[PDB]
RNA sequence: AGCCGGUAGCGGGCGUGGAUCCCUGGAUGUCCGAAUGGGGGAACCCGGCCGGCGGGAACGCCGGUCACCGCGCGCGCGGGGGGAACCUGGGGAACUGAAACAUCUCAGUACCCAGAGGAGAGGAAAGAGAAAUCGACUCCCUGAGUAGCGGCGAGCGA
RNA sequence: UGGUUCGUGGAGCCAUGGGGGAAUCUGGGCGGACCACCGCCUAAGGCUAAGUACUCCGGGUGACCGAUAGCGCACCAGUAC
RNA sequence: GUAGGGAAACCGAGUCCGAACAGGGCGCAGCGGCCGCAAAGUCCGCGGCCGUGGACCCGAAACCGGGCGAGCUAGCCCUGGCCAGGGUGAAGCUGGGGUGAGACCCAGUGGAGGCCCGAACCGGUGGGGGAUGCAAACCCCUCGGAUGAGCUGGGGCUAGGAGUGAAAAGCUAACCGAGCCCGGAGAUAGCUGGUUCUCCCCGAAAUGACUUUAGGGUCAGCCUCAGGCG
RNA sequence: CGUAGGGUUAGGCGGGACCUAAGGUGAAGCCGAAAGGCGUAGCCGAAGGGCAGCCGGUUAAUAUUCCGGCCCUUCCCGCAG
RNA sequence: UGGUGUUGGCUCUUGGUCGCGCCUGCGUAGGAUAGGUGGGAGCCUGUGAACCCCCGCCUCCGGGUGGGGGGGAGGCGCCGGUGAAAUACCACCCUGGCGCGGCUGGGGGCCUAACCCUCGGAUGGGGGGACAGCGCUUGGCGGGCAGUUUGACUGGGCGGU
RNA sequence: GGGCCUGACUGCGAGGCCUGCAAGCCGAGCAGGGGCGAAAGCCGGGCCUAGUGAACCGGUGGUCCCGUGUGGAAGGGCCAU
């Protein structure tokens, strides 16, 4: 199954990257700790909206920091 | 083996043919029935259980829908669960069917 | 134009001032019984709270309500039980037939359970099937005992 | 495994107890294993009068019986016992 | 129904086998002077037989489906009651002996027991009646337990392929080697019996073949019936 | 046996308005195609447990039940400590 | 009783399948020990030469390869010998092996989080632990039980037919 | 006792035997294609009567009849076995 890894672990991967695990693992492990969340359909949409809010933020502070950077020097 | 909680499966009758022989297709005389045995074939069931709302909620489902229930779980965010009992838990859980 | 059933009598009144009687509605409707505040061996025993009579506090009668489940945001809505077959579903034999008997048959037949209605099921195509076509579900006739299936036997059967 | 005429057979089609397991009209299933090709339908919610079956029951009718018959009961019968 | 043959394709008064245009198999067509009549053919009724139905009628031993039973009996559970009266006298103790002490021994006290005798009580040995009896298990005498593995009282629990059984396949409401009632069912029965008013007509076989066949069924022979041949 | 009339008197006797035994069920809750089976805690389950009367007279018959004489048992209200 | 579901983690161990680093491969003839199909008419050295020595490795008893160190710039092809195929260097894969990696296959051990039990205490602790329980499938054991059969003749059975 | 040979034939078959059925026995003869004799002719196994098995099922080899719209195919059919 495919799941979201929401803290980094060890031998896992990143922070928010896509790793499928032997569903069982993540029912009797991951899952009720809080660790994984199985990816669906809607959570590909709030992946997408956190990481391009994240980008909403971040287009807007550098594109800032460039305007300010055309009114000095 | 009572009924599974989310689809309904439930054992069903079923027959058993003892046969012996050798078949037409592979060259023999043919495959005979030297017995018939009536049987209930009985689902493959479990107890999922799911923590929902501080509460430890049991499930009786099949092994092949599992993720129909974290499907549910997931899905019924929306809907405030917190001061109910288990049992009425158990009971709006199924409300998005 | 007579009546108070059977039902005559002892012994008594009523009826054109429309009694007896038939239809309809309402009242009433002890107790038991889905029984239901609560126990329980049916027509029984015993209490919560509140309103009421005796002279009534100890006692008793009366008035209303007091079980469980499911649903809806303590209050409301409903839910159970019943019935002549007849419905659908979930279950589901045997004698026997095969002149015996185990695949086969009686046969989804009896009975079992559940729910539904005055019907049920069913129902507007991932249908039929070669027809350039037919266009919902049910029922009748016919197809035909054809097609078929079968220790290709008995029998079954679109 | 069961239904279908099909008893396992070339055995399709409708439902599934078991493991897995898609896809959205360029999408899927059927035409009897299968392939090519060509025709028919849109599955994974459900609803729906009419035409039919029956008998506690009111009625009408009979080359149906007339008290050992016709219903266990024409009579205080599901009663005596 | 009128056109059949072949597995079939397919052909057709023919067709199949076949090389054959061989031979064979299987199938092909009214009476009188357009008409009268008759007929291949079809339809209804009435009657024979046959089939499927329960199938001419009366009958089980019994298989299963669901209900009803442990007020009898069998076991066990809960809580009760009871066993007149006598015999015999284990341990234990006090008195004495014993030995260096003990073991051990005799008397008193002392009262054990799936102990004995023997009533009420539970039996059912032996014979006698009883045999359409008083009674679907009685009467008499005699006989074994009778404080124990006891007797019974009440509430209870345990059931049909199950129960219960200090074992008999014993009992589970007097017939238990598979309980009673109802229902599938009108099971089935080649087997037993019976098969109802009258007169006229003909007249068998009890043999052969084969048959899980032998006291049953197919067929042949033997009877009868309308039509035709003579 | 056939007809009508009369006959069973309770705070004390047994029993319910008390408790619990097997067991019957049976909130929680477990199990089962259905019907259902099971279930500490609870309710129910008496001849067991708890409970407060002995005697005499009497009638065609009932009597510890009416009457008698002499004891007792529960609750409420009054008062006093 | 195997296999798959409930059903997971880690490590070791070797094995099957794939992406690699890879080293290995010795007939006549023929520098040395000839992998093929295609490419070829020139390639290395300050990504330091001929040659030398201190060690691995495959050794067909001659070597191959990785090299190190010093010396520090020189040597091996087409040509020819030569056989069937000729040689440096750069592609596509083999035989067999090793070092890493995808995917797997079992066993050894570890862990706990599914699962069972348990604890006046229960989102906790403890034990067992991916085992058992449980679903289907595979075969086996299967008078414990169920439905049946166990021929007819015959001066019944036995024999015999 | 030797020679050449495959008629221990293919497609058929007049009629009879036997006869309850199924069945078993005899069989001249016509055609194709064949052996031998000079010829005439003779050869559908053996001097004869026993040396056998009915339906159901599948295989093998061929045939090229069928092919669930269709073209194949599956599987049957026919033949011999
Ligand atoms: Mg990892
Ligand atoms: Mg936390
Ligand atoms: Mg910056
Ligand atoms: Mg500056
Ligand atoms: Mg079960
Ligand atoms: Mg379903
Ligand atoms: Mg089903
Ligand atoms: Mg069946
Ligand atoms: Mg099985
Ligand atoms: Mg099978
Ligand atoms: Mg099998
Ligand atoms: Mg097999
Ligand atoms: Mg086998
Ligand atoms: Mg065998
Ligand atoms: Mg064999
Ligand atoms: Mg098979
Ligand atoms: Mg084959
Ligand atoms: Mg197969
Ligand atoms: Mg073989
Ligand atoms: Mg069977
Ligand atoms: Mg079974
Ligand atoms: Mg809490
Ligand atoms: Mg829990
Ligand atoms: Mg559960
Ligand atoms: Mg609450
Ligand atoms: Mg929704
Ligand atoms: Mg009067
Ligand atoms: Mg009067
Ligand atoms: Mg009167
Ligand atoms: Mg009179
Ligand atoms: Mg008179
Ligand atoms: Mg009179
Ligand atoms: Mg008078
Ligand atoms: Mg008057
Ligand atoms: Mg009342
Ligand atoms: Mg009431
Ligand atoms: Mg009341
Ligand atoms: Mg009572
Ligand atoms: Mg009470
Ligand atoms: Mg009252
Ligand atoms: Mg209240
Ligand atoms: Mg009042
Ligand atoms: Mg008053
Ligand atoms: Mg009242
Ligand atoms: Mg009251
Ligand atoms: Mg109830
Ligand atoms: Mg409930
Ligand atoms: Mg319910
Ligand atoms: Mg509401
Ligand atoms: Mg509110
Ligand atoms: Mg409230
Ligand atoms: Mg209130
Ligand atoms: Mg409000
Ligand atoms: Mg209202
Ligand atoms: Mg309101
Ligand atoms: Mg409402
Ligand atoms: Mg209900
Ligand atoms: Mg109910
Ligand atoms: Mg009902
Ligand atoms: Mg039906
Ligand atoms: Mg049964
Ligand atoms: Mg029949
Ligand atoms: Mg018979
Ligand atoms: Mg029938
Ligand atoms: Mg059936
Ligand atoms: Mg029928
Ligand atoms: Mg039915
Ligand atoms: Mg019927
Ligand atoms: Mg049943
Ligand atoms: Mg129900
Ligand atoms: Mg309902
Ligand atoms: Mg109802
Ligand atoms: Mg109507
Ligand atoms: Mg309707
Ligand atoms: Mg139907
Ligand atoms: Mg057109
Ligand atoms: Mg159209
Ligand atoms: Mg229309
Ligand atoms: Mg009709
Ligand atoms: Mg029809
Ligand atoms: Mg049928
Ligand atoms: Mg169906
Ligand atoms: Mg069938
Ligand atoms: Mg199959
Ligand atoms: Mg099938
Ligand atoms: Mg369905
Ligand atoms: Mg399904
Ligand atoms: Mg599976
Ligand atoms: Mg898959
Ligand atoms: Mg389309
Ligand atoms: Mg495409
Ligand atoms: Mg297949
Ligand atoms: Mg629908
Ligand atoms: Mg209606
Ligand atoms: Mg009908
Ligand atoms: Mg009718
Ligand atoms: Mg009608
Ligand atoms: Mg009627
Ligand atoms: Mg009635
Ligand atoms: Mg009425
Ligand atoms: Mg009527
Ligand atoms: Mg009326
Ligand atoms: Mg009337
Ligand atoms: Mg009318
Ligand atoms: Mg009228
Ligand atoms: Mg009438
Ligand atoms: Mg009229
Ligand atoms: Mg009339
Ligand atoms: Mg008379
Ligand atoms: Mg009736
Ligand atoms: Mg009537
Ligand atoms: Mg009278
Ligand atoms: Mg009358
Ligand atoms: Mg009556
Ligand atoms: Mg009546
Ligand atoms: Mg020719
Ligand atoms: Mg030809
Ligand atoms: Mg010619
Ligand atoms: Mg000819
Ligand atoms: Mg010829
Ligand atoms: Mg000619
Ligand atoms: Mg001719
Ligand atoms: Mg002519
Ligand atoms: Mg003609
Ligand atoms: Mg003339
Ligand atoms: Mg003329
Ligand atoms: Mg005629
Ligand atoms: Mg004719
Ligand atoms: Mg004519
Ligand atoms: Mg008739
Ligand atoms: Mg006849
Ligand atoms: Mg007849
Ligand atoms: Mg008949
Ligand atoms: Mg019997
Ligand atoms: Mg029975
Ligand atoms: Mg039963
Ligand atoms: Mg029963
Ligand atoms: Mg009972
Ligand atoms: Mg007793
Ligand atoms: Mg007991
Ligand atoms: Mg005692
Ligand atoms: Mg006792
Ligand atoms: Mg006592
Ligand atoms: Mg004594
Ligand atoms: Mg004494
Ligand atoms: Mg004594
Ligand atoms: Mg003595
Ligand atoms: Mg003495
Ligand atoms: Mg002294
Ligand atoms: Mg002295
Ligand atoms: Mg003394
Ligand atoms: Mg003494
Ligand atoms: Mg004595
Ligand atoms: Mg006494
Ligand atoms: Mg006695
Ligand atoms: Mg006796
Ligand atoms: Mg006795
Ligand atoms: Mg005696
Ligand atoms: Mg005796
Ligand atoms: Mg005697
Ligand atoms: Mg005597
Ligand atoms: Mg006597
Ligand atoms: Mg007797
Ligand atoms: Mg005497
Ligand atoms: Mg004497
Ligand atoms: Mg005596
Ligand atoms: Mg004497
Ligand atoms: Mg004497
Ligand atoms: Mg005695
Ligand atoms: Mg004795
Ligand atoms: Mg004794
Ligand atoms: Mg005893
Ligand atoms: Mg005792
Ligand atoms: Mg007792
Ligand atoms: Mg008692
Ligand atoms: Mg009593
Ligand atoms: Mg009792
Ligand atoms: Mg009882
Ligand atoms: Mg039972
Ligand atoms: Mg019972
Ligand atoms: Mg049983
Ligand atoms: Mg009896
Ligand atoms: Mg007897
Ligand atoms: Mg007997
Ligand atoms: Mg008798
Ligand atoms: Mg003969
Ligand atoms: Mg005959
Ligand atoms: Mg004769
Ligand atoms: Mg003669
Ligand atoms: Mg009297
Ligand atoms: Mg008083
Ligand atoms: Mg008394
Ligand atoms: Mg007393
Ligand atoms: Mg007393
Ligand atoms: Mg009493
Ligand atoms: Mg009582
Ligand atoms: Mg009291
Ligand atoms: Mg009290
Ligand atoms: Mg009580
Ligand atoms: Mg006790
Ligand atoms: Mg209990
Ligand atoms: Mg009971
Ligand atoms: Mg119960
Ligand atoms: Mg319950
Ligand atoms: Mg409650
Ligand atoms: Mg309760
Ligand atoms: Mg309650
Ligand atoms: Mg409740
Ligand atoms: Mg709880
Ligand atoms: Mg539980
Ligand atoms: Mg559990
Ligand atoms: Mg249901
Ligand atoms: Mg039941
Ligand atoms: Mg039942
Ligand atoms: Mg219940
Ligand atoms: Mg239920
Ligand atoms: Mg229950
Ligand atoms: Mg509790
Ligand atoms: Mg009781
Ligand atoms: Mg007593
Ligand atoms: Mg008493
Ligand atoms: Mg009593
Ligand atoms: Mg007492
Ligand atoms: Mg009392
Ligand atoms: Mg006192
Ligand atoms: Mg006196
Ligand atoms: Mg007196
Ligand atoms: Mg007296
Ligand atoms: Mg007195
Ligand atoms: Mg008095
Ligand atoms: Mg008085
Ligand atoms: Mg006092
Ligand atoms: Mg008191
Ligand atoms: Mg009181
Ligand atoms: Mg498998
Ligand atoms: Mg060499
Ligand atoms: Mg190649
Ligand atoms: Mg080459
Ligand atoms: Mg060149
Ligand atoms: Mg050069
Ligand atoms: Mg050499
Ligand atoms: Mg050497
Ligand atoms: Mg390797
Ligand atoms: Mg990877
Ligand atoms: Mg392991
Ligand atoms: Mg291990
Ligand atoms: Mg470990
Ligand atoms: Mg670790
Ligand atoms: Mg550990
Ligand atoms: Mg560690
Ligand atoms: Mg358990
Ligand atoms: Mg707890
Ligand atoms: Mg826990
Ligand atoms: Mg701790
Ligand atoms: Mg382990
Ligand atoms: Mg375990
Ligand atoms: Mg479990
Ligand atoms: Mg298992
Ligand atoms: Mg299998
Ligand atoms: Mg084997
Ligand atoms: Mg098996
Ligand atoms: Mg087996
Ligand atoms: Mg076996
Ligand atoms: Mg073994
Ligand atoms: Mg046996
Ligand atoms: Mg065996
Ligand atoms: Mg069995
Ligand atoms: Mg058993
Ligand atoms: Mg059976
Ligand atoms: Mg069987
Ligand atoms: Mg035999
Ligand atoms: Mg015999
Ligand atoms: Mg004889
Ligand atoms: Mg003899
Ligand atoms: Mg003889
Ligand atoms: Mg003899
Ligand atoms: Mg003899
Ligand atoms: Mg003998
Ligand atoms: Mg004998
Ligand atoms: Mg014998
Ligand atoms: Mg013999
Ligand atoms: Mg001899
Ligand atoms: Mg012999
Ligand atoms: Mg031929
Ligand atoms: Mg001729
Ligand atoms: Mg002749
Ligand atoms: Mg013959
Ligand atoms: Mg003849
Ligand atoms: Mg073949
Ligand atoms: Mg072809
Ligand atoms: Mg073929
Ligand atoms: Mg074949």
């Amino acid at each position: 199954m495919k799941v979201i890894l929401l803290e980094p672990l060890e031998n896992l991967g990143d922070v928010g990257q896509v790793v499928d695990v032997k569903p069982g693992y993540a029912r009797n492990y991951l899952l009720p700790r809080g660790l994984a969340v199985l990816a669906t359909e809607s959570n590909l949409k709030a992946l997408e909206a956190r990481i391009r809010a994240q980008a909403k933020r971040l287009a807007e502070r550098k594109a800032e920091a460039e305007r300010l950077k055309e009114i000095l020097e | 083996s009572k009924v599974c909680e989310i689809s309904g499966k439930r054992p069903i009758v079923a027959n058993s043919i003892q046969r012996r022989g050798k078949a037409k297709r592979e060259g023999g005389v043919g495959k005979k029935t030297t017995g018939i045995s009536k049987r209930r074939q009985y689902p493959n069931l479990q107890k999922v259980r799911v923590r929902v709302a501080g509460q430890e909620i049991t499930f009786r489902v099949a092994a092949s829908h599992i993720p129909k229930v974290y499907e549910l779980v997931e899905r019924a965010k929306g809907l405030k669960l917190e001061g109910l009992s288990p049992k009425e838990i158990k009971k709006e859980l199924l409300k998005l069917l």
